[PDB]
């Protein structure tokens, strides 16, 4: 397994190889392509892959799009591998937890004008920090644990303060916020992972492709600080269904793709069967 | 022409034989003169966008539209292709169909694959002898001629199991199931602007078992619809008064559309509006700002949804108060039928005028920088992008104690007292003023009266007394000194409540009604230690919320504060 910085090494280090890849991405950003194309075929750089918190992840990606020929799924460039007061106790126990929960906190409960709650890329910029470099035993404790009144629920999706980062003045179209997350080169790629792992099956007994909760866990957290960043709708207490913050008005004839891109969230057996499974 | 769906669903085995049916596939038309033809690609697809092989097993009849097993298969070729997944399980593959990859250019179909080879007839429940796992949906263009879209049974089961009985049906409605061939077609051509959606219950009857399966039909839309007013509104009255900001909504209309059809990528594309000129005052000046809504409108007792346009009306520039005109606007607007829409606008000039005398007192005792009165125009909440500013003239030009700062808010200003030793001396103790309102954009003016009388005694303060009212702590201590900000010469003191972290913090301000208010206006702004409890910028000691651009919003105790070092402590 070759991730695309070390196939970016083995590329530096050879003319040919270097050759085909600069002329296929004057091509991209005939015969010039195709020959480019059946070359690079056998790159280091063909079938390289990415990490989750990894140092220079982002020229990773721009690395791996920029090899990417120009859809609703997409192949995911990564290794496939009260209780919320109890979660929030064993957060501020620890000390690297307390830093960035304190930290993503008193940035996104800063108010600055009557008209603006919040700043919108710190806000996300801290949830990233926090969401990467957290051992999932606490991330996971906190954003799922299991309630059975209001007050905990409400506690639960307050977590990650939707107040700030999640509810906007209008939801918009998902096709439109879709596109946008697409344009993105982390998006993208966060995006292309949780449809590689969150699918429904009707062959496995959980619905999920190779029984695996963790992996669909984690590519549902990996989206949180971005544009397409899910959370609950409501505070029910065992009615639990994720949401991004969109909705399938103006949608004109595109309508069944946007209910079948929000059924994802909204109406996922796997998803909530790996919920209630690491809730129990 | 268009494909009915986007994907067709196939279960797959190892070893089955040659000329073994597979499936039917169905592209209505659009015109009488359309026949479809059904051409394949050239590559088995894997997943997520990977070439495997060239087909080389399936063949097709383009008269039926039926895909068929052209060679039969085995474990080596299988293993040989699931060689080229790259890494993936081997679950489903998918092919290509042209007709003359995209719905309803292309038609891509799939194929489960699985390892073992063909069950047996008794070995396979009836659910699974009926119908596929993906229940299908599909997509129908309005007023076209319709036809045959879809077949209930599956081939390959019955060709390898035709002994077991089994039947099909459907439960106004202008879909049939066909007697002795169960083919699916509709009487006559359907609209979306009569009901949109048509969700059904097709039973399978075997031998046995009795499945029932929901059967959702979509119908899509043209542009059939032209623009139209909700009742007979073509124009719009409205009156630029008193905003005249660079951007306020003036006018306001609604145009109704049953078409849907240009949605949001091509909605501005399509949906035109037009400023028809004349006045090049009016495009320095305005502009027409514009969005759809979807709504649900009632058919025959459904709900269906349709475009609500709304067109509003939106200034360019700050309008200055010599404005004394008015016009009408005339707007296009395309629905690419032609609509005409029209605004009368009058925008009417601002009179400035003040009263001309206000009388008034002041207190001996007072200190410096405190608020007295208050100068304003006639409509004080009116303004809202038009500067007012106020300054005074004194008349001898020698007892020069009080001055005016505005606020932009109200854009009013306020009193408040420059010097004390002016005040202090018995000579200077009647004061006429000439306030004069000014302004900033065009230079109309007004002026006016200001009488003040110089009244009461006056009293030395303490000996230990600090500078501001807000350093004490107690009552007794905030009251028997006299700090900055108040004019009564003594400072005041609000007593809060027991109810934890409140805005209702016990304090000793300067005034009740200027220093916990909430704001930092521009008095209080001038020098930093009259009212420390609203303008600060630092440290809060204590259980507390601080204010949203600076301050205290909320505490806990008594609260009092040092605004020497820019902290405050919070308490009880
Ligand atoms: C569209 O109409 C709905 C009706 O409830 C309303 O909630 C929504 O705010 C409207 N959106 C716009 C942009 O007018
Ligand atoms: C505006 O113009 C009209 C034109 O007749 C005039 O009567 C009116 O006095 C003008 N407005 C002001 C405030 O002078
Ligand atoms: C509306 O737009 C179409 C598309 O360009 C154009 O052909 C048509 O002439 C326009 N309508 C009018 C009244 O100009
Ligand atoms: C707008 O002005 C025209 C000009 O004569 C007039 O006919 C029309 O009645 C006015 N609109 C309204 C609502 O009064
Ligand atoms: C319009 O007036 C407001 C009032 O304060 C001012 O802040 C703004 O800069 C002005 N803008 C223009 C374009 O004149
Ligand atoms: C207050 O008095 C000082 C000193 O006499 C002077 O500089 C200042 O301009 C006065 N304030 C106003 C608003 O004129
Ligand atoms: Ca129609
Ligand atoms: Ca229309
Ligand atoms: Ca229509
Ligand atoms: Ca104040």
């Amino acid at each position: 397994p070759v991730d695309c910085v070390r196939a970016n090494e083995l590329c530096a280090a050879e003319s040919n190889c270097s050759s085909r890849y600069r002329t296929l991405r004057q091509c991209l950003a005939n015969k010039e392509c195709q020959a480019a194309l059946e070359v690079l075929q056998e790159s280091p750089l063909y079938d390289c892959r990415c990490k989750r918190g990894m140092k220079k992840e982002l020229q990773c990606l721009q690395i791996y799009w920029s090899i990417h020929l120009g859809e609703f799924y997409e192949a995911s460039p990564y290794e496939p591998v009260n209780h919320c007061l109890d979660a929030a106790k064993a957060c501020n126990l620890n000390d690297n937890c307390k830093k960035l929960r304190s930290s993503y906190i008193s940035i996104c409960n800063r108010e600055i004008s009557p008209t603006e709650r919040c700043n919108r890329r710190k806000c996300h910029k801290a949830l990233r920090q926090f969401f990467d470099r957290v051992p999932s035993e606490y991330t996971y404790r906190m954003l799922f644990c299991s309630c059975q009144d209001q007050a905990c629920a409400e506690r639960r999706r307050q977590t990650i303060l939707p107040s700030c980062s999640y509810e906007d003045k209008e939801k918009p179209n998902c096709l439109d916020l879709r596109g946008v997350c697409r344009t993105d080169h982390l998006c993208r790629s966060r995006l292309a992972d949780f449809h590689a792992n969150c699918r429904a099956s009707y062959q496995t007994v959980t619905s999920c492709p190779a029984d695996n909760y963790q992996a669909c866990l984690g590519s549902y957290a990996g989206m949180i600080g971005f544009d397409m960043t899910p959370n609950y709708v409501d505070s029910s207490p065992t009615g639990i269904v994720v949401s991004p913050w969109c909705s399938c008005r103006g949608s004109g004839n595109m309508e069944e793709e946007c209910e079948k891109f929000l059924r994802d969230f909204t109406e996922n057996p796997c998803l909530r069967n790996a919920i209630q499974a690491f809730g129990n | 022409l268009y494909f009915s769906r986007d994907a067709y669903w196939e279960k797959l085995y190892v070893d089955q034989a040659a000329g073994t049916p597979l499936l039917y596939v169905h592209a209505l038309r659009d015109a009488p003169e359309e026949v479809p033809s059904f051409r394949l690609g050239q590559h088995l697809y894997g997943t997520y966008r990977t070439r495997l092989h060239e087909n080389n097993w399936i063949c097709i009849q383009e008269d039926t539209g039926l895909l068929y097993l052209n060679r039969s298969l085995d474990h080596s070729s299988w293993e040989k292709l699931s060689v080229r997944n790259h890494g993936f399980p081997l679950l489903t593959v998918y092919l290509k169909v042209f007709l003359s990859c995209q719905w309803p250019g292309c038609a891509r179909v799939y194929f489960s694959f699985f390892n073992t080879s063909f069950p047996a007839c008794s070995s396979l429940k009836p659910r699974e002898l009926c119908f596929p796992e993906t229940r299908p949906s599909f997509r129908i263009r309005e007023n076209r001629p319709p036809g045959t879209f879809h077949q209930f049974r599956l081939l390959p089961v019955q060709f390898l199991c035709p002994n077991i009985s089994v039947a099909y049906r459907l439960l106004g409605l202008p879909f049939r199931c066909a007697p002795d061939s169960l083919e699916v077609s509709t009487r006559w051509a359907l609209d979306r602007e009569q009901r949109e959606k048509y969700e059904l219950v097709a039973v399978c009857t075997v031998h046995e078992e009795v499945v029932m399966v929901p059967f959702p039909v979509t119908v899509y839309d043209e542009d059939d619809s032209a623009p139209t007013f909700p009742a007979g509104v073509d124009t719009a009255s409205a009156v630029v008064e008193f905003k005249r900001k660079e951007d306020t909504v003036v006018a306001t209309l609604r145009v109704f559309d049953a078409d849907v059809v240009p949605a949001s990528g091509e909605l501005v594309r399509r949906y035109t509006s037009t400023l028809l000129p004349g006045d090049t005052w009016a495009q320095q000046t305005f502009r027409v700002e514009h969005w759809p809504n979807e709504t649900s409108v009632q058919a025959n007792g459904s709900f269906v949804r349709a475009t609500v346009h709304d067109y509003r009306l939106v200034l360019n520039r700050n309008l200055s108060i010599s404005e004394n005109r008015t016009m009408q606007l005339a707007v296009l607007v395309n629905d690419s039928g032609v609509l005409l829409l029209h605004f009368n606008v009058s925008v009417l000039p601002v009179s400035l005028h003040l009263p001309s005398t206000y009388s008034l007192s002041v207190s001996r005792r007072a200190r410096r920088f405190a608020q007295i009165g208050k100068v304003c125009v006639e409509n004080c909440q009116a303004f809202s992008g038009i500067n007012v500013q106020y300054k005074l003239h004194s008349s001898g030009a020698n007892c020069s104690t009080l001055g005016v700062v505005t606020s932009a808010e109200d854009t009013s200003g306020i009193l408040f007292v420059n010097d004390t030793k002016a005040l202090r001396r018995p000579k200077c103790a009647e004061l006429h003023y000439m306030v004069v309102a000014t302004d900033q954009q065009t230079s109309r003016q007004a002026q006016a009266q200001l009488l003040v009388t110089v009244e009461g005694s006056y009293v030395a303060e303490e000996a230990g007394c600090p500078l501001s009212c807000a350093v004490s702590k107690r009552r007794l201590e905030c009251e028997e000194c006299g700090g900055l900000g108040s004019p009564t010469g003594r400072c005041e003191w609000r007593q809060g409540d027991g109810k934890g972290i409140t805005r209702n913090f016990s304090t000793c301000s300067p005034s009740t009604k200027t220093c916990p208010d909430g704001h930092c206006d521009v008095v209080e702004t001038q020098d930093i230690n009259i009212c420390p409890q609203d303008c600060l910028r630092g440290s809060i000691v204590g259980g507390h919320e601080p204010g949203e651009p600076r301050g205290i919003k909320a505490g806990y105790g008594t609260c009092n504060c040092f605004p020497e070092e820019e902290k405050c402590f919070c308490e009880p």
